[PDB]
Formats: C-alpha cells, structure tokens, sequence
C-alpha cells in the first residue's frame, strides 16, 4: 500500500527532474524569453489571418478597450474594475512611450470570456489575466502584480505591491528555516470553489495533520459557504511561512494565492492543471511542486503529506527549486518584459490602421 | 453573479452581485465604483 505509492511517486519525481530544462539558457534572462512559449501559443491562431478592425469592434464588448494612439494611453470611460485597471495601467504606461499604435480589449473581470468550444464570433482577440484550453483568450500579468487584487482585513486597499511583497517574504522565509517550519498542512482561505472542500473537512477531522479552515468572503450568502463552521481570521502571507506544506487551488479562475506560497520556502502543493497564469507553464510539476489532480480525496491528501514527512530531504530540494524559480523568474522586470514582449508581437498581427476615438478618455503620461 | 467572491470593493465596503455586474457598499470617508477613492 505504503510502497506502491512511494514507488509511484518517486518515480515520476526522478523523471519529472531528469527531463527537466531551465527556461533561460542564461540565469539573468537578458532577451526575456523564460515565459517566451506562453505568449506564441496565445497569439499563433492569429498568426495567418491576422486582427482585422472588424474582430476588434466585434470583441469591445468582451472588456474594456485600450487603445496607444500618437504613444498616447486612451481607454473606454468606464472600467468595471477601476483598481484593476490603475493595476494594469501601471505597466503599460511607461511602454507607451516607445510602442506602436494598437487597440487592445483587456478583460478585467476574473474569468476569461472567448469560449474556444462556442466558436462562434467569440474569436477575439481578448486579454485576460486566467485561462484553461477551452478559451482563446490571451493572458497577460495580472493587475494585482502591482494593484487591485482581492481587499482583505490586512490588505484593504487590495493586495498588490509583488516588489515590496516578494522582500517581505524573502526575509520571512530566512527567518524560518526549513527545520523549524511546522510539519503541517496550510490552508487558509474562501470557498470559491468546491474543489477546496475535502483538505477543509478532513482538517476538521485531523487537525494534527491539516490545518484548513474557510474564511468569509464579500460573496457570503449563507453558512454553508464556509460548510456550517464560524468563518476564520485571515493569516498574512508572512504566517504562512510557518508551515511545511502549503495548498494552492483554483478559485473562479488561477488564485493569486499560488506565487506567495513559493516564497516561503516551503513546499507547494498545487490542486489541478487547468486554470493558468501566464507563468504557470513554467513551473513544472515535481520540479518546483507537488501536483494533484482535481477534487483531491482525504486519502489522497493523507498518503501524500506522509510520503513527505517521511522524504524530508526530497521535500525541501523541491520547495528550494520552487522558490528559486519564483525568485529569479517572476521578477518584476520579468512581468514588464513579458507586456512589452506581448504588445511588441501583437501589434505586428493588425491588418489596419489604428484610428482615433473621441468617446474615449485620456490616462497618460 | 459570483463578482462579489474576489473580494472587490476596498476598505472595508461590502458588495452585491447583481446578474450583470457587482455593487459596492462604501463607508463614510471612501468613494468610488470600489471604495478607492477618498470622499
Ligand atoms: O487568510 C488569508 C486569506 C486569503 N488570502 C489571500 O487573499 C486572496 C483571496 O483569497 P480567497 O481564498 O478568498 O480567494 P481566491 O483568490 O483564492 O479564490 C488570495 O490572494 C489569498 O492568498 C490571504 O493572504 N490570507
Ligand atoms: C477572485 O478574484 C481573483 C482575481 O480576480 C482570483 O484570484 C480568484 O480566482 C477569484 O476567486
């Protein structure tokens, strides 16, 4: 029982590794080319027809429309999202200076919006930050990399600031070695989606082994959004850092969750393959983290937190790399180097001239 | 709607979900369509 999953397990960690290439040849990723694979996927179903005027009058009603006019930034008057997009104007602002004319329609809500199995005048292009196979939507880096994610008691203003987030974390987790973290699972948060129920309930049942309670989100409507328990205090991110083995999960779409666990130093365990971020290709199971399929099991949960309490030196190596990877390459010049690379090969796929609009309003610089 | 779930409305507003959109609910100091804004 005990051995054939040890065996299972191993032997995909062995392979996982021995198959394993970095995403830069170089460390310092000079030409920006580490999350280079995401972005040609995104564009390529454009790459022979091209966006013609038409597709892009035709996806404005996907999101809300920017435009680099005369290296001018416009956009439509009304952002659904206004935090999200100071979050996203952050970036484009100093890139507009010295970027072609084009109109872009990025999606500020969470879930993405062109249905590749509707298909459908939902052929885009449209941006958006979280996407599966089943959406033609391109991702871009995310708002809250800068401003306008999710507004909590300790974040109220929305969490953002990832430069000031990442030394946070970076002297938490030199505060508290690998020895010293608890050797427990970590879980705290809402329930946005079901898919987190199981490592709740079985916390409940084996609080020794899983420390996983609900919080009270701004969607509360009844007690069964937390399963009938009194909601939970919010943790930092910092407090994380005190446990050995942490939970990601799909939320509506990717969680913003996920890139602070890294930084801890301690070991990822990321539910599903499904909902993306932009650098989620990168990180390579058994790698950088420990992967589990969708709607994870008690008994899953169970065998595979004690595989790990038993194979220390295995767990560390993988939450060292884990963390590595986010340190070195999620940067923020890695989030400003993938929007101009992105706008840089997008801009080449328009068929027609950019043209000024009146109705929209002028953001900057 | 489920937009209420992200938690958007900032400093400590509440929130809606209509089947179009969200709402924010701001308290007495914050303005905005999500509290971002000082009164
Ligand atoms: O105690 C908490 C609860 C949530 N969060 C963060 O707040 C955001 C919202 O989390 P939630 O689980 O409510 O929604 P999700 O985005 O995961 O669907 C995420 O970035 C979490 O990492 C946090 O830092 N501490
Ligand atoms: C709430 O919103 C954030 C992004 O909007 C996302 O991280 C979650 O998937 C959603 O629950």
């Amino acid at each position: 029982n005990e051995d054939e999953f040890s065996f299972k397990i191993r032997r995909q960690i062995e392979k996982a590794n021995a198959d394993y290439k970095p995403c830069s040849s170089d460390p310092q990723d000079s030409d920006c080319s580490c999350h280079a694979n995401v972005l040609k996927r995104d564009l390529a179903p454009y790459k022979s027809t091209g966006v013609t005027r038409q597709m892009i009058e035709s996806s404005a009603r996907y999101g809300t429309k920017y435009k680099i006019y005369g290296h001018r930034l416009y956009r439509d008057a009304n952002c659904m999202f206004p935090a999200r997009c100071e979050g996203i104007e952050h970036f484009l602002l100093p890139l507009v200076a010295t970027l072609p004319d084009m109109d872009l329609i990025i999606n500020t809500r969470d879930y993405p919006q062109l249905n590749a199995a509707w298909g459908n005048a939902a052929g885009g292009p449209v941006f958006s930050f979280s996407k599966t196979k089943e959406y033609r939507d391109i991702m871009y880096p995310a708002w809250t990399f800068w401003a306008g994610g999710p507004a909590t008691k300790l974040h109220p203003r929305g969490i953002g600031r990832w430069d000031q987030m990442r030394e946070k974390l970076e002297k938490r987790a030199a505060a508290i070695p690998w020895s010293q973290k608890r050797s427990l699972g970590f879980f705290r948060g809402s329930r946005t989606s079901d898919e987190r129920d199981s490592l709740i309930l079985l916390s409940r049942r084996n609080p020794e082994l899983v420390e996983a309670q609900y919080t009270k989100n701004q969607g509360w409507k009844s007690p069964k959004d937390t399963l009938d328990a009194p909601a939970a205090d919010e943790v930092s991110f910092e407090d994380h850092c005190k446990y050995k083995y942490l939970f990601n999960f799909r939320g509506v779409a990717a969680s913003f969750r996920l890139k602070h666990l890294f930084l801890c130093k301690s070991l990822v365990f990321h539910v599903g393959d499904e909902w993306q971020e932009f650098f989620y290709d990168q990180l390579k199971p058994w790698v950088h983290y420990v992967p589990l399929k969708s709607y994870p099991s008690q008994q899953e949960y169970e065998h595979i937190l004690s595989f790990f309490k038993k194979n220390d030196a295995l767990a560390q190596e993988i939450a060292q790399r884990g963390y590595d990877f986010i340190w070195e390459h999620l940067r923020m010049k890695d989030i400003k180097c993938y929007w101009r690379k992105l706008l840089k090969r997008y801009v080449k796929l328009l068929q027609y001239e950019v043209k000024p609009e009146d109705q929209l309003i002028y953001i900057g610089p | 709607g489920d937009q209420c779930e992200s938690n958007p409305c900032l400093n400590g507003g509440s929130c809606k979900d209509d089947i179009n959109s969200y709402e924010c609910w701001c308290p007495f100091g914050f303005e905005g369509k999500n509290c971002e804004l000082l009164e």
